[PDB]
């Protein structure tokens, strides 16, 4: 959280992907403004994204499975 | 930039700057004046026969 | 927008007109009153652009009445402005003139023609003519003709020869010539006579000729005919605020072309006489080069400043230009400076900040939040609501601030940890607050050293300031395995007072129940910080698997030692806090804390070691004065007892006995021999002089001095710094630096003399004039160390290739020096390695070597193991994590994506600033090893050797060596190798002056091959009588026997030569000078007795990396075999070697002493001269090349107290070896050296099964590392920093291109760096090339 993002690296496996997979996560909530999964606890968007990470909730695949159902469910709406 | 035994009496060993001009600037000690030529003199007392 | 690569070539004069917009024909810039751009001028609107919005000059086409219409009266359009930077102008010359990058420097144009620059300089200066083309074959091309011999070439023939004297005369020589006739005729005779110094010009031109062929460059463009003019936002003409103007320099320089070109085309119209038109075209190239290189060709050119001008290239040359100062480093918004100050209440991830600084800095972030609040309505409204002091201004400020971390910076940056990223806390001040514990990370203290501040505005870098650079992510420095939160001054002192073992405190002996209740007793005045009290505790261990197992025990401990147990998170023994807790124990007590419990407890822990360290100092109080420093009474007599002796050898010096050196070396000793004992004067008088009485008579314990508790703490110094206070302060010296005869008898407690203060400046002003230029020499050395490492980023997990270097200790010289396990620690094993009970292989060809697997190797007595280095890794364009082991900074398995080199280039160049300031005896008992030995049993019984490679090494019985020392060729011993040697027994002995020529064979002597007057003298011993034929030195004797090698033949009674045991080689000593053979004729000498005796830094680091050979290289043995000697001193001695089956004779400076004799056998890997020792790369392997260098410069740091992991230097040795000279051909060129990786490419496509053998074999090469950055495939990586004129000539003659692959390339162009967070990007860019 405020002090530590080490447990956030024993989840993914990479210090640099954490800079990417949280930024891809928080950009759906910075200006995309979606619902967060953890409660807020009066924190900015970068802190709820890392608190999301520790319980195994936002991965590289979970950032893409969440969109790929959402892509075709949007692409079953245009026609 | 460094001292030498003729410095004593004429030029102080403690009022220099520190950085890239440490050995270029000096300051003359309180008792000295100069010559008609411009070489520094510095007083002493003589001892005639003890 | 986006572009893949770039390209550079010579620009044609057709390309220039297609680049441009209009021909600048008049020097007028602005009129004298109407400040206006000028028609057909330099700032012209008809060429370069518009200025005001949709507004022409005279007022015909305005206000979008006529969209695409030029005001044809004045020549000016209406269109969109700000093209005054993009839109270049041009100019067409009348006489063509020459580029100065392509002429002055090889010349690269006269180098093309093999024509001298002095042959050019009669032509392009208008001194004498030259031929263009002899029509008749009587003359030949490239022939300078003087103007008087030109008329003879006129009046002979007239029409059958063509010759000018002009720049056109060189221009005609480029249009005329062909290359396919030349470059296949240079092909024709490269095979005729390939002698090198003629063939190296056949190497360079078949480059240079065929450079132009396949690329598309032409050398016609190499002499200018058209010029491009800089768009006037690069050459402005600006006013000041006071109506005064100030221009760029190039408006002046461009002016000198357009006038002097004008008074040629007008002077052509009037047909000036043929003397003057020459000087007309002289001045153009005088003033064209004034643009390119002001002070290059002749005398410098200055103006009204009376100082030289900044040229066109001087905007790219040096650090005054744009590569070194305005592209890599920059200016920056969103930043500021202030002064530092401490905080004893910030936690580690926090830091202070002013309000007035942040509210002024975070002004773009407030104006977004106020509209989301709506108290401010618009933007200009919200700016108004800053000055009006709203409570919501400081309720949005903190709400902007919270979880937005912030960089801080300090100069000089010396390594990675100079920049960090804390979290803000506000305070009501105007000075940047800072944690105290980060002062080890900066080598800084609080004397007003300012610090920068920076904000990561984007989302992504804000995460980098939290995931990468947040100050609790990185505690462990990349130099070693000890952290950088070694507690600095008072936290190491507040402990050392508190943990102590005296008997003074009341309450000692009764038992307590828990470390809570000591609060109830010590504060009440029934307890003392140090009182030795039995206490029952409850510690915790992890003897299960990650699970706490309880135990509870009692400890006869002290009270202050017990209160530390209130914090420590139940994993450490009570024995770890059972000491005095100096700086030695505390830093390991963090190291052992995260050795066991992981990282995150040791960031909470160091927080609560700082809060106590001031708090029990605030109980204690540390006070100093004059009374604390005590002089013992043994000061009067100890100097007086030598003061009677300083007149003693002076009185010898009045008797005329002692020389200068023997008296100077004795007056320096006895004046300082007692100074050695003034440490013994203050030890027993000031360590246990205390007398506190406690249930006995007295007590001998620790001191109550409050000084020796400060140095065993670790705050400032140790027991050598008190010697300048309590005793006398050593000796003194001159800034020349010779050691003084009379040292000091006074100090800082009694009072020095007016002369003792005079000469004290000498050691101090020099001592600051030394280091004030020793910070320059490291900011040099760092800057090129980061340039060889600018390509190094990991690629793959494994190469899986052959094994590499071998891990052994460095224990030579004295005792243990480096533990093998620590050099083992952090790595991956290379070879399948076992335990000393056979075949217990602990690796599956690779194991990560952390500290518990290091404990296994310390357990077994085995001490040799192989570990992959960067040399045995062979992934292209990177290294592998299976050959790096542990990233020392993060402290676990190195991932994929990280940098390698620049962390080591920050590691190695950091403590360069902190750096610059007989008989061999056995030590203990054990085993004996001395191998690679051929020796003899002497006339005394013991091992006497007659070989070079032998030396003594002392081992224990287990196998792990204690000592080793060099023994000379021919050393007399007292025990045998492979025996038992007791401790303290004299093994070896030899005279230092002589190197023995001791007889290994045993035969009679005979005075052969020397007759007195030819190669020798007769020097009989007038005292003894015993003297043989006395050989003389190299210059005194007669030349009539100087071609005859003088040999005392070993003969027997029949007349033979007594052979060596084993060989049929004759045994006679070809004895060189000064070697007086003792015994006369007919005497049998033994085996093993002398026939003749032969009696007699940081720029040091800048040899070891800058790839320099010494001035006195010690030659090795080229090829082995039975060697003879050679020629007699035609400059130097030659060496006739004849191998056992193989195939050289070369110079020898014979005025030094040789090693191997005229007929002795030598093996490769042996010096043939004496001295210090590229050759070891030429004839030996690869690993031993890296061995001597790593074991020399890491050795330097141990001498002056630094520790650096040897991998960092090994990282450079891989970047020190990139190239490979080639022997054969068939696929490519023949002998030019090339990239070793690419030399491993063409074996894998052509020497592999496409063809049986068509390739070319190759060794390893070695550049200087200051030019290995200049000798590169990328060129802007080489043009950014050094010699920018040269590297942009040769890049353009060949038609190079770049791939933007180095990380200095992606940073200048605004791209993302190919490392770290951006490496996971750049491979998608890399995979999109191969797929589309
Ligand atoms: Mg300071
Ligand atoms: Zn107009
Ligand atoms: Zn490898």
């Amino acid at each position: 959280a405020r002090v530590t993002v080490q447990d956030a690296v024993e989840k993914i496996g990479n210090r640099f992907d954490l800079v990417l997979v949280a930024a891809r996560r928080a950009r759906q909530m910075q200006v995309g403004g979606k619902d967060p999964l953890v409660p807020e606890e009066n924190d900015k968007t970068t802190v709820i994204a890392l608190r999301e990470i520790e319980e195994g909730l936002i991965n590289n695949q979970i950032l893409d499975v969440r969109e790929r159902q959402e892509q075709q469910e949007q692409e079953a709406a245009e026609l | 930039r460094d001292v030498h035994p003729t410095h004593y009496g004429r030029v102080c060993p403690i009022e220099t700057p520190e950085g890239p001009n440490i050995g270029l600037i000096n300051s003359l000690s309180v008792y000295a004046q100069t010559n008609e030529y411009g070489f520094l003199e510095t007083p002493y007392r003589k001892v005639t026969d003890g | 927008e986006e572009f893949d690569a770039i390209k550079i070539a010579l620009a044609s004069p057709d390309m220039i007109r297609s680049w441009s917009f209009g021909e600048v024909k008049k020097p007028e810039t602005i009129n004298y009153r109407t400040f206006k751009p000028e028609r057909d001028g330099l700032f012209c609107a008809r060429i370069f652009g518009p200025v005001k919005d949709y507004e022409c000059l005279c007022g015909k086409y305005k206000r979008l009445k006529h969209r695409g219409v030029i005001c044809e009266k004045c020549g000016v359009e209406v269109t969109q402005t700000k093209v005054r930077r993009e839109r270049m102008g041009h100019i067409e010359l009348a006489s063509p003139t020459a580029h100065i990058w392509f002429l002055k420097s090889p010349s690269r144009i006269g180098l093309l023609l093999d024509m001298p620059l002095r042959d050019i300089e009669r032509v392009l200066y208008f001194e004498s003519y030259v031929v263009i083309e002899g029509g008749m074959t009587n003359l030949e091309r490239q022939q300078i003709l003087t103007e008087e011999q030109y008329l003879d070439a006129l009046e002979e023939f007239g029409d059958e020869f063509d010759a000018k004297m002009g720049a056109e005369a060189i221009q005609a020589l480029l249009k005329s010539m062909d290359l396919e006739q030349e470059c296949e005729q240079l092909r024709e005779e490269l095979n005729e006579t390939n002698s090198e110094t003629k063939r190296k010009k056949l190497t360079k031109r078949i480059k240079l000729l065929e450079a132009f062929v396949q690329s598309g460059n032409k050398p016609e463009w190499m002499i200018l005919t058209v010029l491009p003019v800089l768009p006037p936002d690069l050459r402005p003409l600006v006013p000041l605020d006071g109506g005064r103007f100030a221009t760029s320099d190039l408006n002046d320089l461009y002016r000198r072309v357009i006038n002097r070109n004008n008074r040629l085309k007008r002077l052509l119209d009037l047909a000036a006489p043929d003397i003057i038109v020459r000087n007309e075209k002289r001045m153009l190239q005088e003033a064209v080069d004034a643009l390119l290189d002001n002070g290059r060709r002749g005398r410098a050119i200055t103006g009204s400043n009376k100082r030289p001008l900044k040229s066109l290239a001087d905007m790219i040359k040096g650090k005054q230009g744009r590569f070194r100062q305005n592209l890599l480093g920059k200016r920056v918004d969103y930043s500021g400076r202030s002064v530092i100050t401490v905080g004893p209440y910030l936690r580690l991830h926090q830091c202070g900040l002013p309000k007035k600084m942040a509210l002024e800095l975070f002004k773009p972030f407030i104006y977004g939040k106020l509209e989301l609040r709506g108290l401010a309505t618009t933007i200009k409204a919200a700016k108004k609501m800053v000055e009006r002091e709203e409570a919501v201004v400081w309720d949005i400020l903190d709400e902007v601030i919270r979880e937005h971390p912030v960089l801080l910076n300090r100069a000089p940056t010396l390594h990675r940890l100079g920049i960090q990223a804390f979290e803000p806390v506000l305070i009501e001040g105007k000075a940047i607050q800072l944690h105290p514990l980060v002062c080890a990370a900066y080598n800084a203290d609080f004397d007003g050293d300012q610090m920068a501040v920076h904000v990561p505005l984007t989302l992504e870098a804000q995460l980098e300031a939290r995931a990468l650079m947040m100050s609790t992510n990185n505690i462990l420095s990349p130099a070693n395995g000890e952290p950088i939160i070694v507690p600095s001054q008072d936290v190491v002192l507040g402990l050392y007072y508190m943990t102590r073992d005296c008997v003074n405190a009341k309450g000692e002996g009764m038992v307590l129940t828990g470390p809570k209740e000591a609060e109830r007793l010590y504060r009440s005045g029934l307890a003392s910080l140090h009182a030795r009290v039995k206490v029952r505790i409850t510690e915790y261990e992890k003897d299960a698997n990650g699970e706490l197992v309880a135990k509870t025990s009692l400890k006869d401990t002290t009270v202050g030692r017990a209160i530390l147990w209130m914090i420590v998170p139940k994993g450490l023994p009570y024995s770890i806090v059972n000491q005095a807790l100096g700086k030695k124990a505390i830093s390991k007590m963090l190291n052992t804390c995260y050795r066991i419990l992981g990282l995150k407890p040791t960031v909470i822990f160091a927080d609560q070691i700082m809060y106590t360290g001031f708090a029990y100092a605030a109980r204690s109080g540390a006070s100093v004065g004059i009374d604390d420093m005590v002089i013992p009474e043994k000061k009067h007599e100890i100097i007086s007892e030598a003061e009677a002796e300083v007149a003693e050898i002076q009185e010898q010096f009045q008797s005329g006995l002692v020389t200068a050196g023997e008296r100077y070396n004795k007056v320096i000793d006895i004046w300082a021999a007692a100074n050695d004992r003034v440490s013994k004067a203050m030890m027993d008088n000031l360590q246990t002089e205390t007398v506190i009485n406690r249930d006995g008579q007295e007590e001998k314990q620790v001191s109550f001095n409050s000084i020796y508790m400060m140095a065993d703490s670790g705050a400032r110094g140790s027991a050598a710094q008190i010697r300048q206070l309590a005793g006398m302060r050593g000796l003194m010296a001159k800034p020349d630096g010779s050691i003084i005869e009379t040292p000091i008898t006074a100090n800082f407690r009694e009072g020095l003399n007016v002369l003792q203060y005079f000469i004290s400046t000498h050691g101090a002003r020099k001592g600051l004039a030394d280091t004030a230029l020793k910070t320059a020499n490291s900011g040099y050395l760092t800057r090129r160390l980061v340039d060889v490492a600018q390509d190094l980023v990991v690629t793959e997990d494994d190469c899986g290739t052959h094994e590499g270097i071998m891990m052994t200790p460095v224990i030579e010289g004295g005792d243990v020096k480096e533990p093998l396990r620590d050099r083992v620690l952090g790595r991956v094993t290379a070879e399948d390695v076992l335990k000393p009970g056979t075949a217990d292989i602990l690796v599956p060809r690779n194991t990560l070597l952390h500290e518990q697997w290091c404990d296994l190797l310390e357990e077994n007595s085995v001490d040799a193991v192989k570990v992959r280095s960067v040399v045995s890794c062979d992934t292209d364009f990177g290294v592998c994590a299976h050959c790096y082991g542990r990233d020392l900074a993060r402290g676990h398995i190195i991932n994929k994506g990280e940098a390698i080199g620049v962390i080591a280039a920050q590691s190695i160049g950091e403590p360069g600033t902190q750096l610059t300031m007989s008989s061999i005896q056995v030590k203990n008992k054990g085993s004996i090893k001395l191998s690679n030995v051929k020796s003899v049993v002497n006339s005394s019984g013991k091992l006497v050797i007659t070989s070079r490679n032998t030396e003594l090494k002392l081992i224990d019985e287990f196998g792990r060596t204690k000592e080793s020392y060099k023994v000379p060729y021919g050393a007399v011993l007292a025990k045998g190798d492979g025996e038992q040697v007791a401790g303290g027994e004299t093994v070896a002995n030899w005279d230092p002056h002589t190197m023995p020529v001791i007889t290994e064979v045993s035969g009679f002597v005979r005075f052969t091959d020397m007759i007195d007057g030819q190669t020798i003298t007769r020097q009989t011993d007038e005292l003894t009588g015993l003297s043989s034929l006395v050989v003389l030195d190299s210059a005194e004797r007669t030349a009539g026997g100087k071609d005859l090698r003088p040999a005392l033949k070993i003969v027997d009674a029949q007349g033979n030569d007594v052979l060596i045991p084993g060989t049929d080689m004759p045994a006679q000593y070809f004895l060189p000078g000064k070697a007086i053979v003792q015994l006369e004729d007919g005497v049998q000498i033994s085996s093993g007795d002398t026939l003749a005796r032969i009696p007699q830094g940081l720029p040091r680091v800048a040899d070891l990396f800058e790839a320099r050979r010494p001035k006195e290289p010690a030659i090795l043995a080229e090829i082995s075999g039975i060697v003879s000697f050679g020629k007699e001193t035609k400059g130097k001695r030659r060496l006739v070697i004849t191998p056992v089956d193989g195939s050289y004779e070369e110079m020898i400076p014979k005025w030094r002493q040789l090693n191997v004799f005229e007929g002795e056998r030598v093996e490769r890997g042996d010096v043939i001269s004496d001295g210090p020792e590229h050759d070891i790369l030429r004839l030996r392997g690869v690993h031993a090349v890296t061995r001597y260098i790593v074991n020399e410069v890491q050795d330097v740091y141990r001498l002056q107290g630094v520790k650096i992991n040897d991998k960092h230097i090994e990282v450079i040795v891989r970047q020190m070896l990139r190239k490979a000279t080639i022997v054969n051909a068939g696929s490519s060129d023949f002998l030019e050296g090339e990239q070793v990786e690419y030399s491993r490419v063409k074996i894998a496509n052509r020497e592999l099964e496409a063809n049986g053998k068509v390739g070319a074999t190759y060794s390893r090469d070695l550049l200087g590392i200051t030019k290995a950055s200049l000798a590169t495939e990328s060129f802007i990586s080489a043009a950014s920093f050094q010699e920018t004129t040269r590297v942009l000539t040769e890049a353009a003659v060949a038609g190079k291109r770049d791939e933007l692959r180095g990380l200095k390339e992606n940073v200048i162009v605004g791209r993302l760096i190919p490392a770290g967070t951006g490496y996971a990007y750049h491979q998608d860019r890399m995979r999109r090339r191969a797929a589309g």
